[PDB]
């Protein structure tokens, strides 16, 4: 410390006798907090089956640190939807979350925080899956809002939305997923294809029967598929020119 | 006609600049060939999905048969994993007993 | 004097200002007031 | 400019002669044709665009009354929405040369009396009309109308 | 049966594009014994791709043989022993998954204990 | 040499451009002085067409030299990209045969797909 | 060298442009004045076209002169194979890029174990390039290799792998003691400064971002390529706000795929 | 658990998704493009700016502007992408003049998706986004003029061109004609408003042609001939004439150097001493000459080329200073004169002559 000149912090760090009780209580705190985090992740993997959720605990721990990697992928599309991955750094009284896209969030030791966080991340996954699926099927992504700001107020976190268009024009598909009120999904037909559309006498040309004026809503149960993205893929294929 | 054959023709068209007897010619040819190739691939996938949708609404017992098959493969795969793990555990018990 | 300035970072010159006030009868509740400031020393 | 100036001086000296292109032809075509070879081998549709893109809340139709197929056009709209209450139909007078100018709302004060609620609709609507930017569309008027109906529902209850 | 043939036909088109991408990567890396090895890999990839095309035409003919309902009539807008077989296998792998969760939890706890006890020895 | 030929050809090119523009202006002024009613000396009018083709000949020499030098330098770059002379001929026939093998593999299997 | 290739192709197009522009001057003068309704308008059009053509000739001559200032200096079967090889290589590069941008693979399913010697060979191969990065492998705890990547006089990164796949990273400053009392690596610490905790967070997003499923060599190579860009910390300004300091922080975000500096508040 | 304060999160999300449109509304109003205001679009969970009339254009006929502004239906702007700074304009046109062999032969409403991203400086709705949009609309207009002329001339076409080429792609931003007997080659025309030119780009798409397009030697003069007079049938005529000569000329060795002059005036140069002009002409006829001589003073010779003795007699077999006058051929005698036959090493006839 004399010749290689040290600051206050290194000097105090060399001489800091922390008792046995503080060390043992910090270890027991980390054990309990880590067990609670594992329990909430496994409870979400048991209860919710709609996206999916995975975990990969690290090989190496300290007495005051562990780590996971949480993926949230849909069931049969693990190459498409790889856009929501987390890393949690379970300290002594804090869980520090690093997202894939550079968002760092420090939670607290309660197990309601981690539950609401992972619920909001499943809700955002249900939209990023449709965006990267419309990337594959050639559909054109008209609008995408990661945290939408119109409509009813969601309790847990914000809600996300896209709208994509069919590659040959006519049909459109809008998804709005939220963590408490999930998946209001609705197609948009062209005009001259609703036929309950009350026509107006101002339109005197037939060129305006090609714009997509009407909007109907798909009932999401009774749609065939054992998944969400599977149902979206069947819905996207249904609104294509029937190639046979 | 017969989207398979358009897929075959477009795939053979991707290679047409190489198999015969600078940069921008190669670039525009590659872009047009690859775009038509992927477009016909997506149309073929759309055809198979439309046919699967019509089967899943008309003849739903086939879907249940495939689900039965997949759950049975999940069962057999789980048992294979646990058997390999159990053999490794017994080997490690025999190792750790000998200290 | 109990306020919170939330600057939007994708577009600066835009602030959401939360002012917290005491509701008079309930001593364990707060009342929020949200303002929208804009800014150009 | 540089290395090209005497051509520019000759041609700018000799503009406005009627035999100019004759002079250019005689001095330039034999050289070029020797080297390069021989030569070469009712309603304005802006309103239809607005009406075709409206939300199915509105039900815009032309007035049976008023001049038709002439400069300005006249509209009687409607409002259908479970959330919103039934309201007086609203009358619009769209000028010819519709963009670059603002349409006018034909005011009917007498039907916006005889209720407190329609009075609140009317007051709030004139307020948002004063708040509007200039050269607004038809859809700006219709959306201020729907927002005015919504505020007059909320302010009342 | 046929509703798994559609799945196989989708997988063939998904494999053809990926295989062409791998072919173009092999042609990217080829620098004028490993010469002959890259030749063998190229020829084998091309063989498998021709097999995939023949299989695809087979699956196309099989599914196109075996429609009375047009699409866009199939989407819900707003306004029997095999089921018991499904329930049987569902209950079976419910129990299997819970036992697998117990095995996984005990392995996690053993790994955490080993790392903690070995971390404190220094 | 091609860089130095290029340096040789540049001022000749500027000279041909100067003479071409001045001779064009002289011939145009003479033809306008005949076409409009004007006296003008016949003189050493020095025809336009020879200057135009001379300029084209100089541009052909320039593009010839540059295409030659560019082919030479691209040639040397790919030659360095790829010590007894029979060892040279062995690796050269090796390279030719290997490229032939890639080409015939691609052709035979792109034909083996259909037709 | 390639700069001579580019300058020669450039000056080739300069000669072609000069010749065509001279011929365009004389062709537009051959046709003569057009009609163009207004007499004033036709005079204006003819004068403008002639002036533009003359200016284009002057520009082409000037560009040729500038290239002159900047210029520097059975057998056919082999050259044919050489040309066809370069053609196939460039064609395959473009087609591979276009196809792996848009893959149709949805799942790996249809219808990790590595020798540590292989890990050492891979990481020494990465250490041979990037002469300012030194990577020092060690294995204090089993097969999981731990790497100290020093970076200039700027960073010391502790990378904790697991079977040749990056798992955890910790970025500390140069002077900071990365060693414990016993001289082992301090795998679990933080770096006393705001900047390097931000760079640990960005490095964890970097290892979450560069994920190929199977092949891990591209992952480690790309992670080190991204990490190499941090040598211009404290010297690069932010590409959004221009300044160096937002809330007393340098731009800690080197963006993936285009290694540009940003303050993370400027996304 | 009421510790979330949902109202503040809603207000922050609402400001951050709505306020990008306000700058766009101001920048649209400064260039006086009439638009309906920022509106909720269809479903509740979106936003859009729909234009009404994009300001006419600069430098196209009024027939083309009346044909554009009766073919447009809608030009919405939407905001998408992460950071919420990627605009996409969705133009939708009715009454498309010509279809393609790509299956856009459906209902006559084509959708063109333009996408813009401003930098991280110069904020999300700026002068730059609307300037890029006006340049893209200008490009669509200045190619729609040529497409209107071509689709007008399509029923009365010289009928050998009608076998020669069919249209592959018309996006309103490109025009990709695919020509050849086997339809293996392709031109692509596109206005480029940086240089304010057209760009002709050549490619080989189809399994019967050479290793190149074979018009790539004459590409610069093709682009210049198109920029002087933008007519597609002129372009098809030039390709139809010069394809059969150039397909032979590109099979020459390289000794032989190919300087294209003006289009249809390829000029070959053997080593350095010998020159030979080639003029493609109509009806499968090519006239060749001596090169080194003048087209003016017969006695004088060109600067770098020495005259070839006996050239006239050799050309006559296929059919003093009298090499200077041209000698027409058939394109088949040009095939024989240029494709390498073994000798009456596989050299050409012509290079045997000059050798
Ligand atoms: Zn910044």
């Amino acid at each position: 410390s004399g010749p290689q000149a040290f600051d206050k912090n290194e000097i105090n760090s060399l001489q800091s006798s922390e008792g046995l009780l503080e060390k043992i209580i910090k270890q027991a705190k980390h054990i309990f907090l880590r067990s609670r985090a594992a329990a909430t992740i496994d409870s979400l993997a048991s209860r919710i089956e709609d996206p999916q959720i995975q975990a990969h605990w690290s090989n190496i721990n300290d007495v005051y640190e562990s780590s996971v990697k949480v993926l949230i992928t849909s069931q049969g599309y693990e190459q498409i939807c790889k856009s929501i991955q987390l890393q949690l750094n379970i300290g002594v009284e804090q869980i520090r979350v690093v997202h894939r896209d550079g968002r760092v969030i420090t939670l607290s030791y309660q197990e309601q925080e981690l539950q609401d966080f992972l619920l909001s991340q499943m809700s955002q996954h249900q939209v990023h899956a449709v965006q990267q699926l419309a990337k594959v099927m050639g559909w054109q992504v008209l609008s995408f809002s990661n945290h939408v700001g119109l409509g009813p107020i969601e309790s847990i976190g914000n809600a996300s939305a896209i709208t994509v268009a069919s590659p040959s024009g006519d049909y459109a598909i809008s998804v709005r997923n939220g963590p408490e009120s999930g998946s209001k999904i609705m197609v948009q037909f062209p005009r001259n294809q609703c036929k309950d559309l009350p026509k107006s006498d101002v339109l005197q040309d037939n060129k305006w029967s090609h714009l997509r004026g009407p909007f109907k809503e798909v009932q999401w149960n009774k749609m065939e598929g054992r998944n969400f993205v599977y149902k979206m893929e069947l819905l996207m294929s249904a609104l294509s020119p029937c190639l046979l | 006609s017969t989207l398979v054959d358009e897929l075959e023709s477009s795939f053979e068209a991707c290679f047409a600049s190489l198999v015969s007897q600078d940069q921008e010619e190669i670039r525009t040819g590659v872009d047009q060939c690859i775009q038509k190739f992927l477009d016909i691939a997506r149309q073929t996938e759309c055809f198979f999905l439309q046919k699967r949708l019509q089967l899943s609404v008309q003849k739903p017992e086939q879907v249940i048969k495939e689900d039965v098959s997949e759950l049975r493969n999940e069962l057999q795969r789980k048992d294979a994993l646990v058997q390999k793990h159990l053999t490794k555990l017994r080997h490690w018990q025999q190792v750790l007993e000998d200290i | 004097k109990n306020k919170l300035f939330i600057k939007l970072t994708r577009l600066p010159q835009y602030y959401i200002v939360v002012e917290m006030l005491e509701v008079p009868n309930k001593p364990t509740q707060l009342s929020y007031k949200y303002y929208f400031m804009s800014v150009n020393p | 400019q540089y290395l090209c100036q005497p051509l520019l001086d000759a041609v700018l000296a000799n503009i406005r002669s009627p035999v100019f292109n004759h002079s250019l032809y005689r001095t330039f075509v034999p050289a070029m044709t020797a080297i390069h070879g021989p030569p070469i081998t009712s309603i304005p549709s802006v309103l239809q665009g607005e009406v075709a893109r409206l939300d199915p809340k509105f039900l815009v139709n032309l007035d049976p009354s008023h001049c038709s197929n002439n400069g300005t056009v006249h509209l009687i709209c409607k409002l259908d929405d479970k959330d919103l209450p039934s309201v007086p139909p609203l009358e619009l007078s769209v000028p010819a040369d519709y963009p670059a100018q603002s349409p006018l709302w034909i005011d009917r004060q007498w039907q916006y009396d005889a209720n407190p609620f329609l009075q609140s609709v009317h007051r709030c609507m004139t307020s948002r009309l004063l708040q509007l930017p200039d050269k607004h569309s038809v859809t700006a008027l219709l959306n201020t109308w729907a927002q005015s109906v919504h505020q007059a529902c909320l302010s009342a209850a | 049966n046929t509703a798994s043939l559609c799945r196989i036909g989708q997988e063939t088109v998904q494999d053809i594009v990926y295989r062409t991408m791998e072919i173009f990567q092999l042609l990217r890396n080829m620098q004028l014994g490993t010469y002959q090895d890259r030749l063998t890999k190229l020829q084998d990839n091309l063989r498998q791709l021709s097999v995939l095309f023949r299989k695809l035409r087979l699956v196309y003919d099989k599914c196109n043989e075996n429609d009375p309902i047009p699409v866009e009539q199939l989407i819900p807008y707003v306004e029997s022993e095999e089921r018991r077989e499904i329930a049987e296998v569902n209950k079976k792998l419910k129990q299997k998954n819970q036992q697998l969760k117990q095995i996984m939890d005990q392995l996690r706890n053993l790994i955490w204990d080993i790392n903690a006890m070995l971390a404190m020895r220094n | 040499d091609p860089v130095q030929r290029y340096k040789m050809l540049i001022p000749q090119l500027k000279e041909s451009l100067q003479t071409l523009m001045k001779v064009a202006a002289q011939n145009l002024i003479q033809n306008t002085n005949i076409d409009n009613g004007q006296k003008s000396s016949d003189g050493p009018i020095q025809r336009f067409d020879k200057c135009l083709e001379e300029f084209y000949a100089l541009c052909d020499q320039l593009e010839l030299c540059l295409r030659l030098a560019h082919e030479c330098l691209s040639q040397s770059c790919d030659s360095a990209k790829h010590l007894p002379y029979p060892q040279y001929l062995a690796v050269i026939k090796a390279q030719i045969s290997c490229a032939k093998d890639i080409h015939t593999a691609l052709l035979d299997c792109a034909n083996k797909v259909t037709g | 060298v390639s700069v001579n290739l580019e300058a020669f192709s450039q000056a080739i197009s300069a000669i072609q442009a000069l010749r065509s522009s001279v011929s365009r001057v004389f062709d537009c003068l051959k046709d003569g004045m057009r009609n163009k309704e207004t007499l004033e308008g036709r005079e204006k059009a003819f004068i403008a076209h002639f002036q533009d053509n003359l200016h284009s000739v002057n520009r082409d001559l000037n560009e040729l002169e500038r290239l002159s200032n900047l210029v520097g200096k059975l057998y056919s079967q082999l050259l044919q194979a050489y040309k066809w090889s370069n053609k196939l290589q460039y064609h395959a590069g473009l087609a591979s890029g276009l196809l792996n941008q848009q893959s149709l693979k949805r799942s790996a399913n249809q219808m990790l174990v590595l020798p540590p010697q292989y890990v050492d060979d891979v990481i020494s191969r990465i250490d041979r390039m990037f002469p300012e990065m030194s990577i020092h492998l060690s294995r204090p705890n089993g097969t999981s290799a731990m790497l100290l990547v020093t970076l200039g006089k700027v960073l010391k990164v502790i990378v904790v792998m697991r079977s040749l796949f990056i798992d955890r990273t910790i970025v500390k400053g140069y002077n900071e003691n990365v060693y414990t009392e016993d001289g082992k690596l301090d795998i679990w610490s933080k770096s006393n400064y705001q900047v390097f905790q931000k760079v640990t967070d960005h490095a964890t997003t970097a290892l979450l971002h560069y994920q190929l499923p199977q092949m891990p060599d591209v992952v480690v190579r790309s992670f080190m390529t991204w990490l190499r860009s941090y040598i211009k910390l404290f010297q690069a300004p932010c590409q959004r706000c221009g300044k160096f300091l937002q809330d007393g922080l340098p731009p800690t975000w080197r963006d993936f795929r285009t290694l540009e500096a940003f303050h993370d508040t400027c996304r | 658990m009421c510790a979330f304060n949902k109202v503040l999160a809603h207000f922050v999300a609402m400001c951050d998704t709505n306020m990008p449109f306000v700058g766009l509304r101001l920048e649209l109003s400064n260039l006086e493009i009439p638009h309906q205001g920022v509106q909720v679009e269809g479903d509740g969970f979106s936003h859009a700016i729909r234009l009404l009339k994009i300001p006419p254009c600069k430098g196209i006929t009024e027939e083309t502007q009346k044909a554009l502004d009766r073919s447009l239906l809608d030009c919405t702007f939407r905001l998408q992408g992460r950071n919420n700074r990627t605009w996409v304009a969705e133009l939708v046109f009715a009454n498309c003049p010509l279809n393609g062999t790509s299956t856009r032969e459906q209902g006559p409403s084509r959708h063109v998706y333009l996408t813009y991203e401003n930098l991280l400086s110069e904020p999300v709705g700026g002068r730059k986004v609307v300037e890029m949009f006006l340049n893209d609309w200008n490009s669509i207009a200045r190619l729609y003029e040529c497409v209107l002329e071509f689709a007008r001339s399509l029923p009365d076409i010289p009928a050998h061109l009608n076998i020669f080429s069919e249209v592959r792609v018309y996006n309103y931003r490109k025009l990709i004609l695919c020509y050849g007997t086997t339809k293996g080659s392709s031109i692509s025309i596109q206005w480029n408003s940086i240089h304010q030119k057209f760009h002709i780009s050549l490619g080989t798409v189809g399994p019967n042609s050479g290793c190149s397009n074979c018009h790539n030697t004459i590409l610069h003069q093709l682009q210049e001939m198109f920029n002087k007079t933008p007519n597609v049938v002129q372009l098809l005529q030039v390709l139809f004439d010069t394809q059969a000569p150039l397909n032979a000329i590109n099979k020459l060795p390289t000794c032989f150097s190919i300087l294209p002059q003006s289009s249809t005036h390829i000029r070959l140069a053997f080593r350095n001493m010998y020159c030979i002009d080639i003029y493609c002409r109509s009806r499968g006829v090519v006239a060749i000459r001596d090169g080194a001589y003048s087209l003016f003073d017969n006695s004088k010779l060109v600067e770098g080329f020495y005259p070839a003795p006996g050239l006239k007699t050799f050309l006559n077999m296929f059919v003093s200073w009298a090499a200077s006058i041209p000698t027409i051929l058939t394109h088949s005698a040009l095939n024989i004169l240029l494709l390498p036959s073994p000798t009456p090493y596989l050299c050409s006839p012509l290079e045997r002559f000059l050798g």
